[PDB]
Order: C-alpha cells, then structure tokens, then sequence
RNA sequence: UGCAUGGCCGUUGGUGGUGCGUGGGUUGACCUGUCCGUUGAUUCAGCUAACGAGCGAGAUUAUCGCCAAUUAUUUACUUUGCCGAAGUCCUUCGGUUAAAGUUCUAAUUGGGACUCCCUGCGUAGCAGGUGGAAGAGGGUAGCAAUAACAGGUCCGUGAUGCCCUUUAGAUGCUCUGGGCUGCACGCGUGCUACAAUGUUAGGACAAUAGGAGCGAGCCUGAGAGGGUGCGCUACUCUUAUAAUCCCUAACGUAGUUGGGAUUGACGUUUGUAAUCAGCGUCAUGAACCAGGAAUCCCUUGUAAAUGUGUGUCAACAACGCA
C-alpha cells in the first residue's frame, strides 16, 4: 500500500509524442530489486516516485 | 548600344570587360526584357566575384538601374559593379570577411 | 558555437609562423593576434585567439595534424637523421624454416653458415 | 536573519518536512532558501527546467491563482487573498497555516495517470505539487465564480479540506477519478 | 490588356542552399567535385578520382544590457554654501551666472565573453558548473545566393508597347447634387461584455513620439465648450501629475449599482456643407448566465491584462506602426 521507488539512471524517453520518460528504479521499500516504470512528468536522478503497484515492469526498452 | 540594335551578349561583355580591365574585383550585368520572343526573358551576364549579402554591399556595390523605351516594349537595363579597396585612395578599409597574417 | 573555416585557417597560420610567442592563456593570446594579424572586428580575434588557446593544449600532447610550427621541424630533423650503432641483421646465427633451407640449396648456395630448422 | 516569518506573522521553525513524509517533500521548496518575508519576489524561475523548485511555494500558488484573462499579472492582488486565506486558516483552527498548506500540497495531486488504447504511466515528485496547486485553485475560481462569496474564504474552505482527506474538496475528489481512470485503463 | 512589358513587392523557402576553371567517368541526357560523427547551417571534422577558386551561411551594420576615460554652474542633475517660508535645536520644501564636481541625465572614442576555465561524455564538438553585467549565435532586429511562379500592380509615376477616345451632346477638365455608408441573408479581422479575483463613489508612479503648429497661466459655463494667446525654431517652453495595481466605503448572486446596444429631445465644435461626423446632458435599459462541430497564437520581461503617443486628419480609431 503506497511504494516507494528511486530513480537509479534515466534510459532516454517514451510514448508516442515523446511525452513520457521511463526510469531504471530501485525500491525504496529495501526489499530490493529493480524495476523498469514510465514515469510522467520530469525526473532528475535520485528522485523518488510512489507506486500504487509495485508488480509490472513496462514494456521492452 | 542597345538604341542603336547591338545583341546583347556583344553589349554586355563591352561593358563587363571594360569595367574589369579598367579596375574592379568583378561585375554583373542584367537586361531584363522583350528581345525575340513575345514572353519577357532575363539576361544576366556575371564575372569576377559580387558580393550580394549584410553592410559589406552598401560600402563595397556601386550599382545603378535604368530603362529604354523602344518600338516594340519597354527593356530593363541594370548593372552592378564591386570595387577594390585603396590604401586611403578614392573604400578605405578591407572587408570583414578577409584577414591578413604578418610575415616572421 | 562552431568556429567557421577563416577563423581555423588563420588560426592555424598563426601558430605555423608565431609559436616563439602565445601561450595556455588566452588573455596573452588575444593581445598578440592583433599585433600578428590585422583584423577588422573586436569579436575575430577573441574566436582566432580561443582556437590558437585549444590547439595550444592539444600541442601539449602528440603532435596535431595539418599544422607545422618549425621547432618541432628542426626537432623532427636530429630524430630523423641519427641511427643505432650496429646492423641489427646479424643473429648471427640466423633460424631458418626446413622448406626455406631446401629454397637455399636450389640457389646453389648451401653451407652458408646460417643454421636450420629448430 | 533570526525570526524569519511570512507576512510578518507566520514562522518556517515549523513545518516539521521530516514528519511530513518520505518522498514529495524535495520538491516542496519550504527548505530555508524558499523562506522569505513577502512571496512576492523578481522571478528568474522559467530560463533552465528545474529552476521552479528553488522558488518559495507560497508564491508558485499565488501564480496559479491568477486567472483567467482578467486577473493575469496583478500577483499583487492574488499575495492579498493567500495572506486573507492565511488569516482565516491560521485564527479558526490555530495551527498556523504553512503547516495544513503543505499537507493541502501532499494529497490532491494523484499518484499515476493516462498516457495517451490508453496505459498508466507513474508521475515524478515536481508533477504532482503541480497538479496539486491547479487543481486546489481550479477548484476555488469555480467555485467563486457567480458565488456570493470571498474568495479568500473560498480558498480557506478548500485549502483545510485538503488536508484532511475529505471529498468535500474539488482537490481530493478530482484525483480518485483521475487514480482510477489509471486503474481501469491500466 | 499585369496573358505584350519595365521597376517594385509577396511567395516557393530565410529553409541551407547554389553552381564555375582544369582533371576523371559516360556513346549520351548527365555525374563526380557538391560524400561516417558534429552544428541553427554544403557548420566544421575527416573519408576520397578529384584538386582549386567562388556566392549564400558566418563575418559585418543597427540597437538593448555592464563598464571609465573624454566634456557640461544659463538646454541634465548632485553635493556643499548662501537668502527665503514653515518646523519652530536642526527635519522638509523653493530659489540662486556660487564654489566644487559627474552617482543619476545626455553621446562620442574604447574595454568586455572566447566553450578561455574545471568536471563528465564523444578529434569536430556536446552537457553541467564556478565566476561574471552578460554564457553558449549575449537578447532583438536589419541585410540575405542561384532558380522560378503567365501569383500582384498599365487605379503611384514625365515607366511603357499596342488597341480606342479626342464627332468638343468628349473616356479631356470642372461646378451643383447624389453614390461608393444602399439590406430577407453567408463568411474574415477586431471591439465591449456576461461581473464580487467585480462594478460604483472618494482618496493615494512610466516610456517612446510629434510641435511657427504645440498651445502657458488666469477668467467664463453643470458639462462639452468659449475668451485672452505666455514659452518654445525645443534635453530649455508645450501636448503631460497616464492606466491596471494600492487604500477607505457602498452594493449582495439577481439579466442586479453586471451589460450599455437601440431610440426621443435639448446644449455645441469642426467645416462652403452635419442630410449618414465627433463631444456633452437628461431620458430610453435590448441581446448576452462563458458559447456546438471546429479552429488560432504563444517559451521570458513572452502570453494575457493595462493604458500612452504616432500614421491618416479641417472634424472622426473599435485600425496600422511604435
């Protein structure tokens, strides 16, 4: 119930208007793991995102 | 010339070469107008090198328009002419594109 | 912010004649490419000056293509000339391969003292 | 540099961004360069992208409050009806208003949203204190408009709500069917 | 007659393009030169049957921003000193060819910023940062190649070919009067609104222009207006204490003190003329509750709001250029 996600490196940029970024992300829970999300607006390294659902990666690269 | 029905080739390049002999980095040469046909065609006549952009043709471009009535339609007559710069003569200084190293 | 084809061409005749003046900084550099060089503009040689100041810490290193400023012309010069005491093409033994050594009696010139094989 | 305060009435010492939460707070802006006496200031804010967050947030409101078409420019009117907000916040409730602003700031701006079939993309920290501060003042001129009411008061009506998570507020309604447009769509 | 033309202008397209000398390839149209990274850019870098010269781009010109030299006590100001008025023991005003100047004001000559500096990334260069008035073409303009569009203009011209008009009861020119302003309706650019982040009433900082026409001060009238005409051939005198904003009141969600169209009359200015011009006054008090499908403009002192000059002009801006 509300994750909390940060930003590790920026990949490049997504969607079809180029409208989107998507982020390499390591938990913030400390679980662990890394996880590949679209974020929406604009991301400077280090930040940290919150996630209703942590599960799903995005798609391909 | 062209009152007195010279072609126009033979009218430009007395001028042009008497321009280029006389003294100048280059000129160019237009008559615009009705010879021949019944559609107007351009003549341009060019050598040397002519500078046509920014400052540098206001100070550099001698230049001049005019026309001639005749019979049959109304011909465009109009010739441009680029100088080279003196050293204090009757333009002083170079142009901003060039620049000159000093020998060691 | 690209310098154009005039400012690198003068740039580089700058540093072909003049490499006895100029230096890393370019506060020097641009009061000399005046006096080298008349210029038009203010802003012409502040651009040579900023190249003939890249070139400068890029000469600080190997040496830079298409440019030739006449200290490293007489240096190239003794390094050219000079060679080591000594052929250096006597083993003087000299190894052969087994098929190469029946070439040299096909010749006629066997019994060389020049050893064979392994 | 020793009291420090809003308006000449309100103190940063306050505030307490650590006992906020973990996350949002970055872009808050409340973190001792933002403080100033008066939000008004000579913004240099646009020229380089995350320039916004080294504002003070008080003003960042008092900019999105400031249409439409009529009251574009005038921020020296908008800077008088966050400090009557501020009034009525602090003297109803008594706990200070920069403290229920900020909590305000937190919970309207939804986690998630459609990019444009339509896939739900996650948001960044800066995105979500912006579509916090719009959708609390979007909420307030539509509200105010042909009400006959302050809007300094429409503001302080708004502005308590949203922080205590009520769907009273045009805030904290818009968000969960914008949370879960992403959650259908998805 | 712009489909006979000159010039001038818009546009394709202000994008990055265009094509010569000698050499090579091809029977030839023609190609090569003019091709794996970088830049706004055929911008550079380097490949390489091409090598070398151009033109456009860049440079340059103009202005805005920051500097300090050079001048200025009758065209700008400041400080100090004098003589005033109030305060009434030191504060604020106004004046002064009166001594010193230059921070504001005015404008000439120069300085200044180059990816120079550091760190990452990939030599060309790129991203961030320090400092700095200013940082990535410093901002904004101006100028802008070759090659064409049967795009526009014979209603700009003593620029013009040909056609017809000069049968003067003229298509020449001119006087009186009327048109281009006529309205069942359809589209384009604009203006003012639909209010309370408001209107009404009262109180409290600009810049750029122009002017032998601007028009000072003081009288007259509710108002518009009217009379008298001081200064200025202008940084001197003048249009000229701008308007959103700000601060005290009034109103109260209503087609309402929102809105100000359309109509009736009186009071006037400009003009040979007000019949279709503008201003004032009192009355009349409409449609409009944010606008369907659609579409436009815009990235920083920008959008939007908010006024002021100027062009046309006797008088009249909801328009253009600033």
């Amino acid at each position: 119930q509300v994750k909390l996600a940060v930003v590790k490196q920026v990949i490049g940029r997504t969607g079809s208007r180029g409208g989107v970024t998507q982020v390499r992300v390591e938990f913030l829970d400390d679980s662990n793991r890394s996880l590949v999300r679209n974020v929406k607006g604009a991301v400077r390294e280090g930040d940290i995102l919150s996630l209703l659902e942590t599960e799903r990666e995005a798609r391909r690269l | 010339k062209l009152i007195a029905r010279i072609p126009a080739r033979r009218a430009a390049y007395s001028i042009i070469r008497f321009v280029m002999d006389a003294g100048a980095r280059g000129c160019e040469v237009a008559i615009s107008g009705k010879l021949r046909g019944a559609r107007a065609s351009t003549s341009k006549y060019k050598e040397g090198y002519m500078v046509k952009s920014g400052d540098v043709t206001k100070q550099f471009v001698t230049q001049a328009v005019g026309h001639i009535p005749m019979k049959q339609a109304t011909i465009g007559i109009r010739v441009l002419i680029m100088l080279a710069q003196d050293p204090s003569g009757i333009p002083k200084e170079s142009q901003p594109d060039v620049i000159k190293v000093h020998e060691a | 912010r690209i310098r154009t084809k005039t400012t690198k061409r003068a740039a580089r005749l700058v540093i072909e004649r003049f490499y006895g003046q100029l230096s890393f900084d370019f506060q020097d550099n641009k009061r000399v490419c005046d006096a080298v060089a008349d210029i038009p503009s203010k802003r012409m040689r502040n651009k040579i000056a900023g190249y003939v100041t890249h070139l400068m810490r890029r000469l600080e290193r190997g040496p830079v293509r298409g440019i030739s400023f006449k200290l490293q012309e007489q240096e190239r010069e003794k390094r050219d000339n000079w060679m080591p005491t000594t052929s250096k093409l006597n083993v003087p033994k000299i190894l052969v391969d087994p098929e190469t050594k029946e070439m040299l009696a096909a010749i006629g010139l066997g019994e060389m003292e020049g050893v064979e094989v392994f | 540099m020793e009291g420090v305060k809003l308006f000449g009435k309100y103190d940063y010492s306050d505030v307490d961004f650590s006992q906020l939460d973990p996350a949002l707070v970055d872009y808050i802006s409340v973190h001792e360069k933002q403080h100033v006496m008066v939000p008004h200031t000579a913004g240099r804010y646009v020229h380089k992208r995350f320039q916004k967050v080294s504002c003070p947030l008080v003003e960042r409101l008092c900019n999105h409050l400031m249409s439409r078409g009529r009251n574009t420019g005038k921020k020296l009117l908008a800077i008088r009806i966050v400090e009557h907000a501020f009034d009525i916040i602090a003297l109803s409730t008594g706990q200070n208003p920069i403290v229920t602003f900020v909590k305000g700031v937190q919970y309207c701006g939804a986690r998630e949203d459609s990019t444009r079939r339509r896939q739900a993309c996650d948001v960044s920290p800066l995105r979500r204190i912006d579509q916090a501060l719009s959708l609390i003042t979007e909420g307030v001129r539509k509200a105010a408009f042909r009400s006959s009411r302050n809007i300094a008061e429409c503001l302080a009506d708004e502005l308590i709500a949203a922080s205590n998570n009520d769907q009273t507020s045009y805030a904290c309604r818009k968000k969960d069917e914008l949370e879960r447009i992403a959650k259908s769509n998805r």
